[PDB]
RNA sequence: CUAGAGUACGGUAGAGGGUGGUGGAAUUUCCUGUGUAGCGGUGAAAUGCGUAGAUAUAGGAAGGAACACCAGUGGCGAAGGCGACCACCUGGACUGAUACUGACACUGAGGUGCGAAAGCGUGGGGAGCAAACAGGAUUAGAUACCCUGGUAGUCCACGCCGUAAACGAUGUCGACUAGCCGUUGGGAUCCUUGAGAUCUUAGUGGCGCAGCUAACGCGAUAAGUCGACCGCCUGGGGAGU
């Protein structure tokens, strides 16, 4: 429960990437997890080479989800060329919106 | 052949000093070792002969031009500072001095300890 | 790294700022292997050697 | 006591759980090389310490923070 | 083990009384802990740090049980064929 | 009967285990460009590697193991041991409040387990390091130290062996006995701004009074004052044979 799931997809694969939202959200409520947020950072520039590109565009978001949805996302991210890396969480709380692209702008 | 704004590689060893004069695609243009600068043996790890092997890969280089240097020292030995002050006595704007080091975080063994 | 002014000011601008990053006391460490022994025994002499000099210092400081 | 005051950066403030999001708090606690700072010479208390050396090695896999001046 | 899971045994074995201390709450939540465990050790073969844990209750049970006994014979034989033991 | 002991409830801290996955720096082998005479090594040299284009230098590919900085008289584990990041299962300890059980405890001959490393069996895998070994040097002599190479092994799965300066050279458990300076984690009280204050438990360090000790030295983490159970010692070799 209660999942931080962030991931950065490939730079060209960045307008496409509205689709990829619901896409993977929709199966997660298939599950019943329900979303609490979804933030999506923009394209910055890395810190270094991964796979000989330097944009990215990162991509937040919190999902409360089974033990089901989970074996969804994990495997849906290593059978992708869009997206270079990705890290999944585990927080033993709840999520509020908002947190730092205010303070980023 | 006219080439601009090289790039000096610097690599001091323990016992032996090589500079080389490159571009910024990575191709030779001069290179100079303590060695042959006819030293051979204690005298050769001085960082005295780290100068005059340094000035000789610095006579070479007018070949091509070369009137802007960037420096990258690499290695632990002794004249890892005297080659540098060694360079723009030829004639060399030098413009920035970077430490390349290669440093393992965990790496492979190394051998055994002398006696 | 060390851009640039005369030549004299940056050469003692890079030789103090690579000692106080580093990286030329951990090179002259990488070329015998110590046994973990022998590294548990710096573990224990520097620990001896900063707190006695905790304590010997307070004699100039009375 | 400017090492005095940087203990009290975690500890005076409510922000016990720090995340690896604040990028404007981490770069107070790195070198210019790259690698991470001791604790005797920013002060810091020793839970934080732990918590603070997480929140790097999250942010350096990231790419939001480098390793060294190389790449 | 649960919390819930906890909470249905202590309402089934209750002495009537809405108290966790008697023997027969005791030796029913060791047993129920130990009959989960026996997957986690067909799995996990070489878990020995793990597997000390495991006969610290197992002793735990034999000797409440034994204090049951020393004391009556009727509450004893009312929860041995209960659980199935021995 | 509730002071020992155990349960139920909040709450923290951790390189405690096991099963997968994924990183970045560096080393080596290979490919390709530029470029041309040495590189490497040492008290000093030599064996070695080089125009059949090495070292250097740039680009690329493959593969193996270890996990800088944080890192500390710092943590956790019954002991051996345990440091990349995440998921996955999973053991115990701390701290507070509160109810319950009402002595349910301690130790343990025999017996049962977990046992560093080197080694052994079948199968994988082969980056570096490196016994045996080979060559050079030193040397009256040099099997040795030092130098250039280099195999089993170290790595993984499964099974075995059971010893170490397996060390705090100190069996486990319980109760009393002046102090002071540190430190991990956890509640307190407290004027509140604290770089706060004092007190209290669970650890982990440095000095020290009584006391003990052949002396050195330990000294609320006893070798002090006392209890309960167990193991073991009886001159040196011969011989842990
Ligand atoms: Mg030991
Ligand atoms: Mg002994």
């Amino acid at each position: 429960r209660h999942y931080e799931i962030v991931f950065l997809v490939h730079p060209d694969q960045s307008e496409q990437v509205g689709g990829m939202v619901e896409r993977y959200t929709k199966a997660i409520e298939e599950d019943g997890g329900k979303i609490h947020r979804l933030e999506d950072w923009g394209r910055r520039q890395l810190a270094y080479a991964i796979n000989n590109v330097h944009k990215a565009h990162y991509v937040l978001m919190n999902v409360e989800c089974s033990a089901k949805a989970l074996a969804e996302l994990e495997d849906n991210f290593r059978y992708n060329d869009a997206v270079i890396r990705n890290l999944v969480m585990r927080r033993d709380e709840a999520v509020t919106e908002q947190s730092e692209m205010l303070k980023a702008e | 052949k006219t080439v601009v704004d090289g790039i000096a590689h610097i690599h001091a060893s323990f016992n032996n000093t090589i500079v080389t004069i490159t571009d910024r695609q990575g191709n030779a243009l001069s290179w100079a070792t303590s060695g042959g600068s006819g030293f051979r043996g204690s005298r050769k790890s001085t960082p005295f002969a780290a100068q005059v092997a340094a000035e000789r890969a610095g006579q070479a280089a007018l070949e091509y031009g070369l009137k802007n240097l960037d420096v990258n020292v690499k290695g632990p030995g002794p004249g890892r500072e005297s080659a540098v002050r060694a360079l723009n006595a030829c004639g060399y704007k030098i413009a920035s001095i970077t430490d390349v080091t290669p440093i393992p975080h965990n790496g492979c063994r190394p051998p055994k300890k002398r006696r | 790294k060390v851009k640039e002014e005369p030549f004299d000011v940056a050469l003692r601008r890079f030789k103090r700022s690579c000692e106080k990053a580093g990286a030329l006391a951990e090179v002259r460490s990488r070329e015998f292997y110590e046994k973990p022994t022998a590294e548990r025994k710096r573990k224990a002499a520097a620990a001896v050697k900063r707190h006695a000099k905790k304590v010997q210092r307070e004699q100039r400081r009375r | 006591f400017f090492r005095r005051r940087r203990f009290c950066r975690f500890t005076a403030e409510g922000v016990k759980e720090i995340d690896y999001k604040d990028l404007n708090t981490l770069k107070a606690y790195v070198s210019e090389t790259g690698k991470i700072v001791p604790s005797r010479i920013t002060g810091t208390k020793a839970k934080y310490q732990r918590q603070l050396a997480t929140a790097i090695k999250r942010a350096r896999y990231l790419a939001l923070l480098p390793y060294t001046d190389s790449h | 083990l649960s919390v819930e899971e906890k909470a249905q045994i202590v309402n089934e074995y209750k002495q009537a009384e809405g108290d966790t201390g008697s023997p027969e709450v005791q030796v029913a939540l060791l047993s129920a802990n130990i009959n989960k465990l026996q997957d986690h050790f067909k799995a996990n073969g070489k878990d020995h740090h793990s597997r000390r844990g495991l006969i610290r209750m197992v002793n735990q049970r034999r000797k409440l049980l034994d204090y049951l006994k020393g004391k009556d014979v009727s509450r004893y034989t009312a929860l041995i064929g209960r659980l199935g033991l021995r």
